[PDB]
């Protein structure tokens, strides 16, 4: 066969080294679009090693992903078992029991607000691309693809793909915190449906996984440069409900994140407002309160 | 003790944000500030670590994050490849390869010994 | 914003000589693709393609600065761009790597040893490595070496490639004004245009007004290397930066490049390596069988002639002319250092380059 | 207090301290090279170089035995 059907057999066999050496050889020919179709067939069957291979050749997710392509990924029925049908049934029963509704981006949206919780109005409820959903069902491409492939990977319980998608892409610690809260929320929701305890324990273990990664990357950013680590903790996550990294950490209740030293000094720096004393700080704010003219001797923040 | 230090450090966040939410004036005289909030709703009806950053500064913080994440994954891989377990497993498996390949060298040299002794007889 | 105020470029408008093909002009572009003075009548304008290029795909995501320049730009202003607005400190070593423009492959242990030694020699001093830029042959091999560098060793390598502008695929995809541009590492085998290598850091993309052909980079790279070697090193003892010419394989033109490097002030040391193929092997054969420099005998001049006629497939007079070039090259035994696999060629590319500089500065 | 020592005693206490510092550094070195993990490190690095050189042994012996078969053909 030619390299499309060769590669289809390779994704069938799950022996990525075979594809590494023969189907991927120096000067091998591919039809225009066969790599993208094979990439679709790879991601629907949870084939992370081959995903490494295709993305190393240059499938280039920034051009691969379209609205209908993610619509195909969220609607797959193959692969290992996932509970998205149970969750979308829960949110449609809580918002408006036949199965099989051709699961929309808007439905995935409502799942994200129910699990994430709080006032996390995600991108997938916004009326803007919903108008684009009226008007189409690189404008039809997603500007930051690996975020949406994380949220697809964490809803279909891939983990192997999740970690690989946590490799590539920007806003990493944000991705880890959202993933950790999403795993913990799916665990408690699976416990609320009286489902298997094994999948609930597994989802909780995944939540400790992404939480530990978040801690380790925060500590690493502390050791490189402290000052940019504060800015990484504070900057407005417009790609995640216009939120803040510390807000996502406390929304995920993640105990070791805030108690880490950099986060504690950021909270200390917030507590002292627009001031710069710190030294014997206790015996000075009271002097400011009782005597107003003492406010002149305080060194405010520049 | 250990859990309670962790929970206190975690609850500091809610403490700071609650006192950022609370008004300027203490409760015995807070009724003035409540009245001014009603006045703010009046002038609206008549007419905080969200540190917003400009675009070159977000460019800065993203490549800094990229540097930290690649340094993380390198760090953990080189701790794995330098920790003792990997050393032991790698050493033993290539000793397996030593044994079989030098076995091939030994039997081949047996053939060479027979050939060269016969050639010495032939000269 | 200063980059547009300092650099110029020239674009081609002309009398359309079709010659071979009706669509193919003198500049190699299409018939309607328009908008030296001899038959191309090119005209001056400011530059419209400089900035950064996020290399999408190709393994690790990396960003590389690029500018478009003219062929006849003065190398001092390129150096001021290169040091000031690219934030690169002046190095202690220039490694100018030259090789065949065709794509090849050689022995895997030789290329593994070569790649590891070259990336560690670049890492241990913070060298500036001047390559051909595009993803052909030896530049593909050093790109794989830099991929190995990015996988298993800590450093950041200033690996500044100097490439033409008309040969890179998707030239319209690289039009920008201090704008981050996407790139594809996918190279179409049906198209003769070759993509840039994905493992560089800076690019000196140079246009002479023509597209699809070479020759728009050689003299500019030469005078830039000369201009950097005019600049003194920071120790201020009375010397410039040392320059080494790494040669891997190559064809007919690399012998003339070697001859330009030998008959030159100051004498640039040239390191070559055997086992890769073609001109490096005949250079190694002319170095291993040479007696007292320029005095070479007759049986081995005929052996060199028949190996030139076999490997390079020229006639007798071209083989004799290039052997005259090798005989004129090879009078200086000392500047040529031949890294041999095994034997006494210092056993490592690192010591070869470093002591080649030490005894080429002399 | 102090003891305000004489020169001869100053020279002997200094060369005593030199014996102490040479003993310190040579105890650090031979405890570092007798700790198990450094022994495992040098074992693995040597076995690395050993396999490369033994691969060379195998290939060269291949060519040599083929040449010896040709020499037996020539006699």
């Amino acid at each position: 066969a030619s390299a499309p059907d060769q590669l289809s057999l390779a994704l069938a066999w799950n022996r990525v080294d075979i594809a590494r050496s023969q189907i991927f050889i120096y000067g091998q020919q591919w039809p225009v679009g066969s790599l993208e179709q094979a990439m679709l067939d790879a991601l629907v069957l949870d084939r992370v090693d081959f995903v490494k291979l295709l993305i190393e050749n240059g499938v280039s997710m920034h051009r691969f992903l379209t609205i209908s392509r993610l619509e195909e990924l969220y609607n797959t029925r193959h692969g290992p078992s996932n509970t998205l049908y149970h969750l979308v049934r829960d949110v449609k029963k809580r918002e408006y029991l036949p199965p099989d509704y051709r699961i929309s981006l808007i439905d995935i949206g409502l799942v994200i607000e129910y699990l994430m919780g709080g006032a996390y109005r995600c991108n997938y409820t916004r009326k803007r691309f919903r108008t684009l959903y009226h008007n189409l069902f690189e404008i039809n491409h997603f500007p930051f693809p690996f975020h949406e492939l994380m949220v697809w990977a964490v809803l279909m319980k891939r983990q192997k793909m999740a970690l690989f998608f946590w490799q590539h892409g920007e806003e990493a610690m944000a991705k880890a915190l959202v993933a950790c809260k999403l795993c913990k929320a799916m665990a408690h929701e699976a416990s609320e449906n009286d489902m298997v305890d094994d999948i609930s324990q597994e989802l909780n273990h995944n939540s400790r996984d992404f939480g530990q990664l978040a801690v380790e990357l925060l500590d690493q950013s502390y050791k490189q440069d402290e000052q940019l680590a504060m800015k990484l903790l504070t900057y407005e996550l417009k790609n995640w409900s216009n939120a803040t990294c510390l807000q996502l950490a406390v929304a995920a209740k993640h105990r070791d994140f805030i108690a880490h030293t950099c986060s504690q000094m950021l909270l200390t720096d917030m507590w002292m407002g627009r001031l710069r004393m710190r030294k014997n700080s206790g015996l000075k704010v009271i002097l400011g309160i009782l005597l107003p003219p003492s406010i002149l001797s305080l060194e405010f923040k520049n | 003790k250990s859990i309670s230090n962790q929970v206190w450090k975690f609850q500091r966040y809610q403490l700071i944000m609650t006192f950022h939410e609370r008004p300027v004036l203490p409760p015995p005289l807070i009724i003035f500030s409540h009245m001014t909030m009603i006045f703010q709703h009046l002038c609206c009806r008549w007419r905080g670590l969200k540190l917003f950053i400009t675009d070159d500064e977000l460019k800065k913080v993203h490549d800094f994050e990229e540097q930290c994440i690649e340094e993380y994954f390198r760090e953990k891989d080189d701790r794995f490849n330098s920790s003792n377990d990997e050393r032991i497993r790698v050493t033993s498996e290539r000793v397996e390869n030593m044994s079989m390949r030098l076995e091939e060298v030994n039997e081949r040299e047996h053939s060479m010994k027979a050939s060269l002794q016969t050639v010495d007889i032939r000269l | 914003s200063w980059i547009e105020r300092a650099f110029y470029k020239r674009e081609c408008v002309h009398i359309i000589p079709s010659t071979k093909d009706p669509h193919r002009c003198c500049c190699g572009r299409l018939i309607g693709q328009h908008v030296w003075s001899i038959s191309k009548h090119t005209q001056l304008s400011p530059t419209d393609a400089f900035g950064t290029i996020e290399f999408q795909g190709g393994g690790h995501s990396n960003k590389a600065m690029y500018v478009r320049v003219s062929f006849d730009t003065k190398p001092d202003l390129l150096l001021h761009l290169m040091t000031k607005e690219w934030q690169l400190e002046l190095p202690k070593l220039l490694i100018s790597v030259h090789g065949g423009l065709q794509n090849f492959e050689l022995q895997p242990k030789l290329k593994q040893v070569f790649g590891k030694g070259l990336i560690k020699a670049a890492m241990t001093t913070g060298a500036w490595i001047f390559t051909g830029g595009v993803n052909t042959g030896v530049i593909r091999h050093v790109g794989d070496a830099l991929k190995d560098h990015a996988s298993k060793s800590r450093g950041k390598i200033c690996t500044i490639g100097i490439a033409p502008w008309g040969i890179v695929e998707n030239q319209e995809d690289l039009i920008g004004r201090d704008v981050v541009r996407p790139y594809q590492t996918m190279s179409n085998p049906m198209s003769k245009l070759t993509v840039l290598n994905s493992m560089h850091s800076h690019f000196i993309l140079a246009d002479n007004g023509t597209t699809g052909k070479y020759g728009a980079e050689v003299k500019l790279r030469r005078q830039l290397e000369k201009h950097i070697s005019l600049q003194k090193i920071n120790t201020r003892i009375g010397q410039g930066v040392p320059v080494v010419a790494l040669i891997v394989e190559g064809g007919p033109n690399v012998i003339s490049i070697v001859l330009e490097y030998l008959r030159d002030t100051p004498p640039v040391p040239v390191v070559v390596c055997d086992g890769s193929g073609r001109a490096s092997d005949i250079l190694a054969f002319g170095h291993k069988y040479s007696e007292e420099g320029g005095l070479i005998n007759e049986s081995l001049r005929d052996q060199l002639l028949v190996t030139i006629q076999k490997t390079f497939t020229y006639t007798r007079t071209q083989a004799q002319h290039l052997f005259i070039i090798l005989m004129e090259c090879m009078k200086k035994k000392e500047l040529i250092t031949v890294f041999r696999m095994g034997s006494e060629g210092h056993q490592d590319i690192d010591l070869a380059i470093l002591t080649a500089l030490l005894k080429g500065a002399n």
